[PDB]
């Protein structure tokens, strides 16, 4: 009787449910950020599960804010729900009491705060998926985060999240630097990846976005020089493919 | 039997087990005797304490309803807070809206009215009520248009009307002792009485004015509840009688 | 109609109230009292609208109270007149408009001095040590001040606010049948029979 | 069994949930208060360390109130996440309507009020969370209060929460002084958490502290949040590093 | 079952929930309340476990409802404390309907009023709270002291004991105290409570509150000086006892 | 409509009329326009009639509700502070009123408040409520006494309506007073103010624009 | 199995509920009643029990309007609802359409009635039986109410304990009581004869028998104690 | 009138090299009759500063409701809010109620801390960022304010020249309007410093 609601909890504390959401976690694919002192690189991969079925409208990697991206490890479906509120609660709780994209910190807390009330209720299930959402502000810098299950968000320089948790977490360890580039972060998250498959690796299969530099270019308009284009940025297939070709 | 845990919910026999067990509550109770009688209706109690500091007239089982209604009440106070409360809005509303004094046998039923709910919602009437009352009632009253009345309230939404009618621990003994000595022909003081003389016998304690509370309704003294020097008086009056006998 | 008037010394808060309540064309009974004690140490003088006087004066009386129990230690003066700031600003956009303008003077016990504020009908509270509301405002702003120095003593400000009584019976037409004054200081809230 | 619901007591006359979240806060680290008549030092451990793990840009177990009370965290993060953002938004809902800073007493008292209604009302689940509450307020000076996860408060002069609390205690109490200074207690605090903890170096990283001062000018009271360069140089004074 | 919720009657018209409550009052601290003749005492056991507890801000057992109208508990501090806020807010109230101070019946009432609506509802627990709730009438002198259970039920008593192992000092209560002529005076009211809760501390005077509340408004707590020279000094006519034993002893 | 009541050492008197008038049509000449509350307490009807019909019955339920739940009697300050409350919810909704609830009790002596729809609740010894209330006052305080014998202070009331009844329009019909002891009301009937009028004249030597 | 009777939300792999029965056998539990007509009279004959001899029995016809009334069978609590619904349509009908309510389309709506708390949870199928008696424009109906809600036009029925000899009593003499016409005496009389078959261990009082009667210019009226005594 | 022009008071801000001033009347009137001479109108949050004009009672509440949020800012983003940022929360406060809205005018002064550049900007009845980076003015005397400081005014100051500027525009505009004047206060918000320079002046 002890793991069996979100209202029950244990002579050993804690909820079942929590302890069986971090489970859904490791049943997704890896996923993993690197933090440089100049941007933040976030790589997650797609499995197709049929030649027929399309690499594109799979969307494992999803601009929150056009300054912030997201990827998630753990189950498929309830990433998409989640984007959605995301999108959704980021314009209203803090596009209008601050009236332009929120802080890194700030949405951080509000995406943790959905994932709390979906613990919080008795009979509604927790979200099977734990995101690591990378962004941008002034104040904070580049920054990266991991929000967890349970309504709960970590600072994080780097990590990596679901299947392949074991092996990347301890590469992630030894090769990270006090001091890197985005540039150099590219290829370091490339490698790590290739742990988690071997022989069906190629920048079609592997998804990479980047909070990195400012574009002007994708911002889509002009001659106003107080804004700024957007941080984020989603690398096409070539271009995985011109930095993987450097490795 | 094992249906019980529901809040109706059938029972192979056909009835509802949860209006059932809420009888056997009204045993856990003081005993409660009223005998109505062409001139007026008598409602006697017991009183029990569980020590002597606990003061004896401070607690309540015979209450005014209104002016011309009274009820005795055996079982949970708990659940007769809210009961009697009902039947006091009833009494006050009807009042307001008609210049009339209650009728004994209307009353009753809107009593019972209350009881009805025990769902968490149904069509028909609205059910906040999430349990049975656990307490019975006696109301007695004198209406004008069918004189003095004495019913018996049940928390089943079951309203009987009665001659004379005892409930609690002491239930089956008063009941049998009723069946051999009502009459139509008894005097108010012969009523009075004849409370006293079968509520020692169903007591298991001792009689005094302060484990014994009397009342009537009669329409000329309307209700009225008695001193204690006065139910004294006629404790002394029973200790005379049983000599003659 | 209706006066409030309200002068501040250096250890006592002075406020008074007219006795007189006209409504209709006839006084409608010529003495009364007008004025109901939030705190032991807090005081609300009231005139406005019919009625509307009372049961507001009445609900901030137990709200005030009411926090005063739960700390064990009454409300100051500026969070006294701020809350019924907060209440009459809610009132005025509400579909039940109350028009009760209100004088608060208390004694800070923490400070330990006299504090006199001007609540408006509208909702607007400021520390002012002469004010009024309705058309007592009207004669006695330019009266006080002029006889006011910064400093006082409570034998003065009295016979000062019975100067003002004066000018008050001449040039106002309307009839107040007395004031009633009320000397709220440290020591508590009393009584004193003046003219 | 009589976990099934939080509505329903046991035959013993406890509430084994209620129980049950109170063991909850012993799989979260300490947390220490200790009140002196100079200050206030708050004192938090940080239950989980990685080599990557960011921890020396970030607050999380020390959250300020409003300008004057601040809290230490222990327990679930989810679970305190909810209390804190209500707790600032009432604190400050005082600050709005009175024009004056909360006092610390009435805060502690709204927050515990709603815990008991979650374990009251509803099928809800009671939130396993213990905070150390220190504030400022005119009426009583320095104050500082912690509270239960049953939805109840006590007053302190030192107090510990979190895991291995009885050890904890213990040892405070053993080298308690009534008159004590601030800088003893942030002392005392220290070679307390390095014992209860198993992470024996017990550096700066794995440490939040923070300290509330009256010494930033008189009737002005100025919350210290300590940053991490900061809590390194104190260690190597006491001497642990 | 029978016992998994409110809305069980059960097999023996016995409301488990109700049941239990009464069985939680047990764990909260001693309380008992004694009537004069122109006071009430109302006195309560103060739990103590570390010197490192304060008593300076911490609420005492015992909370003012009014100014006029008193409060002690029983029970679990953190259930109580809704019980408390509550009955306060009431007794405001009643002078807003009214203008009048609320009455001691009027009140004591209401707060079973309150556990009863939450015992007749099968969504919501009672709480596990007893309370004595003391008090004299308006504009009158006539000692008021009340009851209220988890179920609902509110009695009068004339001295009464609640809380850790109450029926042990109820007996003693009973004994000395006498419904017949309570004590004469506010001094000896006080020490009658003393000799109750002295029982129940062990060793202590520090581990016992005292409160009074006298008609017409008058509450008063009493300093803890004034505690400890009582306890003294109901070890000195004690000790007279041990030998007046001795000396009757020898005589016959 | 003239009402007007004053207590005296005696107990209250309340004195009404029994015109009621809706225009230059005379509406009744017979209304009973004290409400018998309940054996305690007597309102007055003035103002909006119906809403002092209604309302004040409603008081008188609220009355017993209140003895029942308490076990005593209710105070003459609960009376209308209940009302007082109960008008000013629905304030500014073709509500109007004009009633005294008086009231002498063995605990608060007597007592009078005049309530108002408003929300106006205003203790005083003297009162006059109505259109008349303007005559009312005068021959009232004039001939008025704390101290005055029972069988003056309903004379006192016999000559107030008929005053104010003679000069205005819409009051006259007849003259209700009624004497409120401890053990409550005591109803002095119904005099035709026609016939009433010329005995005071003799009597008194009053009226004299009046010829007859 | 039964594991299936405690909520009405499941079905049985029999294709039932077990509720529904159970509250069948609700009505057999209490009282007897039998109902039988003519084509210009309606006619129902109920025994009234009481708990003991100082007890003053219970009132088993409930009135619901000058054209319709019926009888209960099985619990109280569950008859006074039905019954007060079932008025509320009669009332309905009176004062927006100016119509006496068929019976027909009444006794269709009770079905409807019961369906509502069967459906949803929580709420039971009611637990008493009614035969409900009235006069329209298309004259006398006698119809059957179950708590299932199956609705049945009958000449005569009867529910309640041992009914089963009235309807035996009444089968036999089917077509005698629908040529009776204007005599309503005479169908009391095989009325008080059908109820006579229904009784073990008792024998009719002037105070057991309770008789309703309804027609084609008598409207609806109820005799008890000294108005029973013509036909005792 | 208009209940903002009933009641009275005049903010009005200004720009300099890397300076902002903004400056207010004491009065407080309630139709002719002057109330209070002494209490101010511009108030502050953190290093941003706000001027309120209008009717008193929504100039009061919303000091009290903007303090309210920016408390909770602070908190949370463990960082003063910024002018910027502040100049959106005036504007969707206001837009919140648009059928029964505030009555005020407010100003909004600084100087941002992430860039340094000084800022100001104007508000109105139901709210919108009205930008310039000249002056800003609100209030019963916004007329005379208007083209008073536009001669007056001149880009670059110096904090001790933009206080010549700010005053000059205020005192002798106020004078000649009967709701506003009667005692002046000004801020002068370099970078880190502000210095709060009351006006002496003649009484209207």
């Amino acid at each position: 009787r002890y793991s069996f609601s979100l209202t029950t909890f244990s002579p050993s504390g804690k909820l079942g449910q929590i302890d069986y959401a971090l489970t859904a976690v490791k049943q997704g694919v890896t996923s993993l950020g690197i933090k440089a002192t100049n941007g933040v690189v976030i790589a997650t991969e797609k499995k197709s599960s049929s030649p027929l079925a399309m690499s594109e409208t799979l969307s494992k990697v999803s601009l929150l804010t056009p300054d912030i991206g997201a990827v998630y490890s753990g189950m498929g479906p309830d990433y998409r729900v989640l984007v959605d509120k995301s999108r959704k609660v980021a314009h209203t709780s803090y596009k209008r009491i601050y009236g332009e994209y929120p802080p890194t910190k700030l949405l951080v807390s509000e995406v943790a705060k959905i994932m709390q009330e979906a613990t919080q209720s008795g009979g509604v299930r927790p979200f099977g998926v734990s995101l690591l959402i990378a962004g941008h502000d002034e104040f904070n810098g580049f920054s990266l985060y991991q929000v967890d299950p349970s309504g709960s968000y970590f600072p994080w320089k780097a990590t990596a999240i679901g299947k392949g948790s074991v092996a990347a977490k301890t590469f992630l360890e030894k090769r990270w630097n006090d001091e890197l580039e985005l540039e150099d972060a590219i290829h370091i998250a490339l490698l790590t990846l290739k742990e988690s498959v071997e022989g069906e690796f190629n920048g079609d299969t592997i998804e990479l976005a980047i909070i990195g530099d400012e574009n002007p270019d994708l911002l889509g308009y002009t001659g106003i020089p107080t804004d700024k284009g957007p941080r984020f940025r989603k690398l096409t297939s070539q271009e995985i493919n011109d930095r993987l070709e450097a490795l | 039997s094992e249906y019980d845990r529901g809040v109706s919910t059938f029972s192979p026999e056909g009835r509802l087990f949860q209006v059932e067990y809420s009888l056997e509550a009204i045993k856990l109770g003081s005993t409660a005797i009223g005998i109505a009688t062409k001139e007026g209706v008598v409602l006697g109690v017991e009183k029990r304490a569980t020590s002597p500091l606990l003061e004896s007239d401070s607690i309540e089982k015979i209450v005014e309803i209104d002016r011309h209604i009274g009820c005795a009440m055996s079982g949970l106070t708990a659940d007769a807070r809210s009961m009697i409360e009902h039947a006091r809005t009833a009494a006050v509303t009807h009042n307001l809206y008609y210049d009339e004094d209650i009728n004994v046998e209307s009353l009753t039923q809107s009593v019972c009215d209350l009881a009805l709910r025990f769902g968490e919602g149904a069509s028909g009437e609205e059910r906040l009520m999430s349990r049975p009352f656990g307490v019975a009632l006696l109301i007695a009253g004198h209406d004008a248009d069918d004189g003095y009345q004495l019913f018996h309230a049940e928390p089943s939404g079951t309203f009987y009307r009665y001659n004379a009618k005892a409930i609690g621990s002491g239930s089956e003994g008063a009941q049998a002792e009723l069946l051999n000595e009502w009459h139509s022909s008894l005097t108010l003081k012969e009523a009075e009485l004849l409370v006293l003389k079968i509520l020692k016998q169903v007591m298991e304690e001792k009689l005094d004015e302060n484990n014994a509370q009397l009342s009537c309704i009669t329409k000329q003294d309307g209700f009225k509840i008695y001193d204690n020097e006065k139910t004294a008086e006629l404790i002394k009056e029973l200790k005379e009688k049983e000599a003659a006998e | 109609m209706d006066i409030i008037l309200g002068i501040r010394v250096q250890d006592s808060v002075i406020l008074a109230s007219s006795k007189a309540v006209t409504r209709g064309i006839s006084v409608l009974k010529d003495s009364d009292d007008k004025t109901r004690q939030l705190s032991p140490h807090t005081l609300m003088s009231f005139a406005g609208e019919a009625g509307d006087t009372v049961q507001f004066a009445e609900y901030i009386q137990a709200n005030i109270q009411l926090y005063s129990i739960r700390e064990d230690y009454e409300l100051s003066p500026q969070a006294v007149s701020s809350f019924v700031r907060q209440e009459l600003a809610k009132s005025i956009r509400s579909r039940r408009p109350y028009q009760v303008n209100v004088l608060i003077g208390g004694y800070d016990k923490k400070k330990n001095k006299p504090e006199l504020y001007q609540i408006d009908y509208l909702g607007t509270k400021v520390e002012l040590p002469y004010g009024a509301h309705g058309y007592s405002g009207f004669y006695t702003f330019s009266l006080l001040d002029h006889h006011y120095r910064p400093d006082m003593t409570t034998e003065e400000g009295l016979d000062l606010l019975k100067l003002c009584v004066q000018e008050l019976e001449k040039r106002m037409p309307m009839d107040f049948k007395g004031v009633i004054v009320k000397i709220v200081d440290k020591d508590g809230i009393r009584q004193v029979d003046d003219f | 069994r009589y976990d099934s619901r939080t509505t329903i007591f046991s035959p013993e006359g406890r509430l084994y949930q209620v129980e049950y979240a109170l063991e909850s806060i012993s799989h979260a680290g300490t947390a220490i208060g200790i009140m002196a008549s100079d200050g206030i030092v708050l004192a938090a451990e940080r239950k989980v360390t990685s080599t990557l793990l960011e921890q020396d840009t970030s607050t999380e177990k020390l959250y300020k109130l409003n300008d004057k009370i601040a809290v230490a965290v222990a327990g679930l993060t989810a679970d305190a996440e909810i209390l804190i953002n209500t707790a600032r938004i009432h604190a400050q809902n005082y600050l709005k309507t009175y024009n004056e800073d909360i006092p610390v007493e009435i805060l502690v008292r709204r927050l515990s009020d709603i815990k008991q209604g979650y374990t009251q009302h509803g099928g809800l689940r009671p939130f396993g969370v213990s905070f150390i509450y220190a504030g400022y307020d005119d009426r009583y000076g320095y104050q500082l209060y912690t509270s239960n996860p049953s939805g109840n408060y006590t007053g302190w002069k030192a107090i510990s929460v979190g895991a291995n609390t009885s050890a904890a205690q213990t040892l405070l109490q053993m080298d308690y002084k009534d008159d004590m200074k601030v800088d003893d207690a942030i002392e005392l605090a220290l070679k307390t958490l390095s014992k209860t903890t198993d992470s024996s170096a017990l550096t700066y990283d794995r440490l939040e502290f923070a300290t509330i001062r009256k010494g930033a000018n008189d009737g002005e009271v100025y919350q210290k949040i300590f940053k991490p360069q900061e809590i390194k140089d104190i260690l190597v004074k006491t001497g642990i590093t | 079952g029978y016992d998994r919720a409110l809305s069980i009657f059960s097999p023996d018209g016995h409301i488990f929930q109700v049941e239990y409550a009464l069985e939680a009052v047990k764990r909260g601290t001693c309380a008992v309340g004694v009537k004069g003749k122109n006071c009430v005492v109302l006195g309560c056991e103060r739990r103590s476990t570390l010197k490192l507890q304060d008593t300076r801000i911490t609420p005492s057992k015992v909370s003012k409802i009014d100014s006029h109208v008193v409060l002690s508990f029983s029970g679990l501090n953190a259930d109580s404390r809704i019980l408390i806020e509550k009955a306060r807010v009431e007794a405001q109230s009643h002078r807003l309907t009214l203008e009048d101070p609320v009455t001691v019946e009027y009140l004591t009432r209401y707060v079973a009023g309150v556990q009863q609506r939450y015992t007749q509802s099968g969504g919501v627990r009672p709480f596990g709270v007893s309370t004595l709730i003391a008090g004299f009438d308006p504009r009158d002198d006539e000692p008021k002291l009340y009851q209220t259970e988890p179920s609902g039920i509110y009695s009068s008593w004339s001295a009464q004991t609640i809380g850790r192992n109450s029926k042990t000092v109820r007996e003693f209560l009973e004994k000395n105290y006498d419904r017949k002529e309570p004590p004469a005076t506010v001094e000896e009211c006080v020490k009658l409570t003393v000799r109750s809760l002295l029982e129940v501390v062990q060793t202590g005077a520090k581990n016992i509150e005292i409160t009074v509340v006298k008609p017409d408004s008058d509450i008063v707590a009493l300093s803890s000086e004034e505690i400890n020279q009582y306890v003294t000094q109901i070890e000195q006519e004690k000790q007279e006892q041990q030998e007046q034993d001795k000396k009757k002893k020898s005589n016959h | 409509t003239t009402t007007l009541a004053f207590r005296f050492q005696g107990g209250i008197i309340v004195a009404v009329d029994s015109r009621a008038t809706a225009g230059n049509w005379v509406a009744s000449q017979t209304v009973k326009k004290v409400i018998e509350i309940n054996p305690f307490l007597l309102g007055t009807m003035a103002g909006g009639a119906a809403d002092c019909q209604f309302w004040e019955t409603w008081l008188g339920s609220q009355c017993r509700l209140h003895e029942l739940r308490e076990k005593e009697r209710i105070s003459v300050a609960a009376a209308s502070k209940i009302l007082s409350n109960l008008v000013y919810q629905y304030k500014g909704a073709g509500l109007s009123m004009g009633t005294m609830i008086c009231g002498y009790t063995r605990k608060e002596g007597p007592t009078i408040y005049y309530v108002d729809s408003d929300g106006t609740r205003l203790k005083g010894d003297i009162f006059c409520v109505g259109s008349g209330q303007t005559f009312a006052y005068g021959v009232l305080d004039s001939n008025y006494k704390w101290d005055l014998s029972v069988e003056d202070a309903l004379y006192l009331g016999k000559r107030s309506i008929l005053a104010a009844a003679h000069r205005d329009a819409y009051s006259g019909g007849s003259v209700n007073l009624y004497h409120v002891t401890e053990d409550g009301w005591i109803y002095h009937g119904n005099h035709d103010v026609g016939e009433l009028f010329w005995k005071v004249k003799e009597e008194e030597g009053s009226f004299n624009n009046v010829i007859g | 199995r039964n594991n299936y009777d405690g909520d009405t939300v499941t079905f049985s792999p029999t294709g039932r509920l077990f509720q529904v029965e159970y509250a069948l056998e609700a009505i057999k539990q209490g009282s007897v009643t039998v109902g039988l007509r003519s084509n210009t009279h309606a006619v129902l004959v109920a025994l009234k029990r009481n708990a003991d001899e100082l007890s003053s029995y219970q009132k088993k016809i409930i009135k619901c309007d000058e054209h319709m009334g019926l009888s209960l069978a099985g619990l109280a609590p569950d008859a006074r609802v039905l019954s007060n619904y079932l008025r509320q349509q009669c009332n309905y009908s009176s004062l927006v359409f100016n119509r006496k309510l068929a019976v027909e389309r009444a006794g269709h709506l009770l079905c409807d009635k019961a369906q509502k708390n069967t459906q949803s949870y929580g709420g039971r199928p009611y637990g008493v039986g009614l035969l409900i008696i009235g006069y329209d424009k298309s004259g006398a109906h006698l119809l059957e109410f179950q708590p299932s809600g199956n609705v049945t036009e009958l000449y005569g029925t009867a529910i309640g304990a041992r009914s089963q000899g009235a309807k035996t009593y009444l089968e036999r003499t089917l077509d005698t009581f629908i040529k009776i016409d204007g005599n309503p005496d005479e169908l009391i009389k095989a009325g008080v004869e059908a109820i006579s078959q229904s009784l073990r261990d008792e024998s009719l009082t002037v105070d057991n028998l309770s008789i309703a009667i309804v027609g084609k210019d008598t409207p609806f009226t109820i005799y008890d104690g000294e108005a029973v005594a013509k036909y005792i | 009138s208009d209940p903002s022009s009933i009641n009275g008071g005049i903010v009005v801000a200004m720009t300099g090299k890397d300076c902002v001033a903004i400056a207010c009347d004491l009065r407080l009137g309630s139709q002719s009759l002057g109330v209070s001479n002494k209490f101010e109108k511009i108030f502050h949050y953190g290093h941003v500063f706000l001027g309120i004009t209008g009717l008193a009672t929504d100039v009061t509440t919303l000091n009290e409701m903007f303090r309210y949020k920016t408390n909770l800012y602070k908190l949370k983003e463990e960082r003063a809010i910024e002018p910027e940022t502040f100049t959106q929360l005036v504007s969707s406060s206001l837009y919140e109620r648009r059928f029964g809205p505030y009555f005020v005018g407010p100003v909004v002064a600084g100087i941002n801390s992430k860039s340094g550049k000084p800022f100001i900007a104007g508000f109105d009845l139901i709210g919108c960022i009205d930008e310039a980076k000249d002056f800003i003015v609100s209030g019963t005397a916004s007329d005379q304010l208007f083209g008073m400081c536009e001669s007056l005014y001149e880009p670059n100051l110096e904090p001790e020249d933009l206080f010549e500027t700010i005053s000059q525009a205020l005192l002798n505009a106020a004078d000649r309007d009967a709701l506003s004047g009667w005692g002046a206060v000004v801020y002068i918000i370099k970078k880190d410093e502000v210095v709060k320079r009351y006006l002496k002046m003649r009484q209207d």
